[PDB]
């Protein structure tokens, strides 16, 4: 197989996916997303983890929900659906704690602060929490070509 | 990962109310 959604990931380890890998599958979908809008592809909002796809390359690529779209409700719905990831297997009184830029993107991507308005902003956000931002394509390729590698032996 | 009790209006509280 060459792809796994992110559903079956969670439900393989049945436990939540960690931080690295919440930045990871972010800056990675963004630039899949941001791929597909300069070829005007139709726009569609992530219902469940089950339209995120990780490739065996390390790609992440977002696929239409099996039933008028703006740029940031995507975003939005992203940043729901990432944010269940790490919460995944808790009860609902209890509550993870992320890191500090961790939860800003998520409460960024979400609009749920009491700004973020297009895959490149989520992009810069996501390279900004390396030491070294060049590093940003490979590195983030890297996490997801593990993560898959790794679920694919379970 | 450290888990904690639910937090009246933290992250989760606020993303809850989204869907």
């Amino acid at each position: 197989r060459d792809a796994l959604s992110l559903e079956e990931i969670l439900r393989l380890y049945n436990q939540p996916i960690n931080e690295e890998q919440a930045w990871a599958v972010c800056y990675q979908c963004c630039g899949s997303l941001r791929a597909a809008a300069r070829r005007r592809q139709p726009r569609h909002r992530v219902r469940s983890a089950a339209q995120i796809r990780v490739w065996r390359d390390g790609a992440v690529t977002l696929a239409p929900a099996a039933d008028q779209c703006m740029e940031t409700e995507v975003i939005e719905s992203l940043g729901i659906i990432i944010y269940k990831a790490l919460d995944y297997g808790l009860k609902e009184n209890e509550e993870r704690e992320l890191s500090p830029p961790l939860e800003q993107l998520i409460d960024h991507m979400a609009n749920t602060v009491e700004a973020i308005r297009s895959y490149r902003d989520v992009m810069k956000l996501c390279a900004a929490h390396l030491p070294t931002e060049s590093d940003a394509p490979n590195h983030y390729q890297a996490v997801c070509r593990a993560l898959f590698a790794e679920t694919m032996e379970l | 990962y450290k888990i904690k009790p639910r937090h009246d209006s933290g992250i989760k509280a606020k993303i809850s109310m989204k869907t």
